[PDB]
């Protein structure tokens, strides 16, 4: 957390930064977008949005 | 091919009195947009605290879509006599989107029965039956209805416990009140609540064993099941097909206070259903022990483009149908619930 | 002669590029919000007329 990396999340892929936050949308569907289709948020199998 | 059990070892399968007349009715339940109906939430992804145009299959705002109705059967004291259904197994529809349907909206309240009309009663949640295909003819007496030579069925079983979904080529079975045989007026399924609906034990094999009273099951292939749990809360259930095969979505496991409609399952059913039609269902109880099930609405899909507003915690909570009129349009066009 | 307005002019951007036809409508409306641009514009310049 903190450290720009290179992620492959179930078959999406890219480059950022990863933090911990309060979590928002709904968890079932992991990847969490914004209005002009950006990943700005991600559920992840340890527990952790 | 896969085993799904024994054949039925009764011959003449029950006796079903179609009277059309009892089940029609009026209950406008009008797909309300304003507090999200039938939204089939994007099946990628998620949004927070958002308002974005969308385009995916909604139904119609405003529309009344077709009720359906199920009843208790004939019954003298003690002994449930035949079945009472209407004839939605005649009726065949079109498919050719997928469609919605609102189960249980009328719940908790105090409504009749169908074949005694002055008897109130407590309503009931019921689930519905279908029957969906890819070529449909005649039955024997050129009666219209009839599945060819793959049709996928979804049927309730276990006193609405669980769901069961299969291919199950379907072979009418020849005997009295069959559809092969003679005197036959529709098909239909049933259960009988005084032994099947058991506190201890719900016989999860009771509507199949109904079904197969007039069909064979042949052929078959996968035969799933899926688990609900008992309540009596409005739910929706939504159905359509790509290359991936059928899919199935319902608001149970995800939105149960909501609505949101998510992908539950995926069935290799690749043929291009263009048919489907309801299943009769009716319930041998006691003339003196009768209750009020529910009618349940089925919707069509169309490839329109909607307005959905996304909360915090990710739920679509209203939408506007952007086709409905000119305000709709004017708001769809500036992307906002509020025009100056 | 001093000039102090032009001509009020509002397009049907629908009706202008398809005219009509149900085949067309599909075929725009995977084009989303250029309509609505054109039509947005044209309402803020007659409002500031």
């Amino acid at each position: 957390l903190g450290n720009c990396v290179e992620y492959s999340l179930y078959g999406v892929s890219g480059r950022g930064v990863f933090q911990n936050c309060t979590a928002v949308g709904v968890r079932q569907q992991r990847f969490v977008y914004d209005a002009y289709q950006n990943l700005v948020g991600y559920y992840s199998d340890d527990g952790n949005y | 091919t896969v085993d799904v059990g024994p054949d039925s070892v009764k011959s003449a399968c029950i006796e079903v009195d179609i009277q059309q007349t009892f089940f029609d009715k009026t209950w406008p339940r009008p797909i309300d947009v304003s507090k999200a109906d039938g939204i089939i939430y994007p099946q990628g992804r998620t949004y927070s605290n958002i308002t974005i145009t969308y385009q995916g299959l909604f139904p119609y705002q405003g529309d009344h879509g077709d009720m359906y109705v199920y009843s208790a059967g004939h019954a003298t004291g003690t002994t449930p006599q035949k079945l009472f259904v209407a004839n939605y197994s005649q009726d065949v529809k079109q498919f050719a989107n997928g469609f919605v349907v609102r189960i249980g909206a009328a719940a908790n309240s105090t409504g009749t029965v169908i074949i005694s009309p002055s008897t109130s009663a407590t309503i009931r949640k019921i689930y519905p039956a279908f029957m969906l295909g890819s070529s449909v003819g005649n039955f024997s007496d050129g009666k219209m209805g009839r599945f060819f030579n793959h049709t996928l069925v979804l049927l309730p079983d276990g006193c609405g416990t669980l769901l069961r979904a299969f291919y199950c080529i379907l072979e009418p079975r020849s005997g009295n009140h069959c559809p092969a045989g003679n005197s036959y007026t529709s098909f239909a399924t049933y259960h009988t609540p005084a032994t099947d609906c058991s506190d201890g034990n719900y016989n999860r094999n009771a509507s199949l064993n109904s079904f197969k009273e007039y069909f064979n099951l042949r052929n078959c292939t996968f035969m799933y099941t899926y688990n609900i749990t008992e309540d009596e809360i409005l739910e929706w259930f939504g159905i359509t097909q790509t290359a991936q095969g059928v899919h199935l979505f319902s608001s149970r496991y995800v939105d149960l206070y909501g609505g949101n409609m998510f992908q539950f399952a995926t069935l290799p059913v690749y043929d291009t259903i263009k048919y489907y039609s309801i299943i009769p269902h009716s319930i041998r109880s006691i003339q003196s022990d009768r209750k009020a099930w529910a009618a349940f609405y089925v919707y069509k899909l169309q490839p329109l483009t909607f307005l959905l507003d996304f909360s915090v915690d990710g739920y679509i909570r209203r939408a506007i149908d952007c086709g409905f009129n000119d305000l709709s349009q004017l708001h769809c066009s500036y992307e906002s619930f509020d025009v100056e | 002669y001093i000039q102090t307005t032009i001509q009020k002019v509002t397009v049907d951007c629908k009706q202008y590029v398809c005219n009509g036809f149900q085949k067309c409508e599909q075929l725009l409306r995977e084009y989303g919000q250029f309509c609505s641009k054109i039509n947005q514009a044209l309402h803020g310049a007659n409002l500031r007329q």
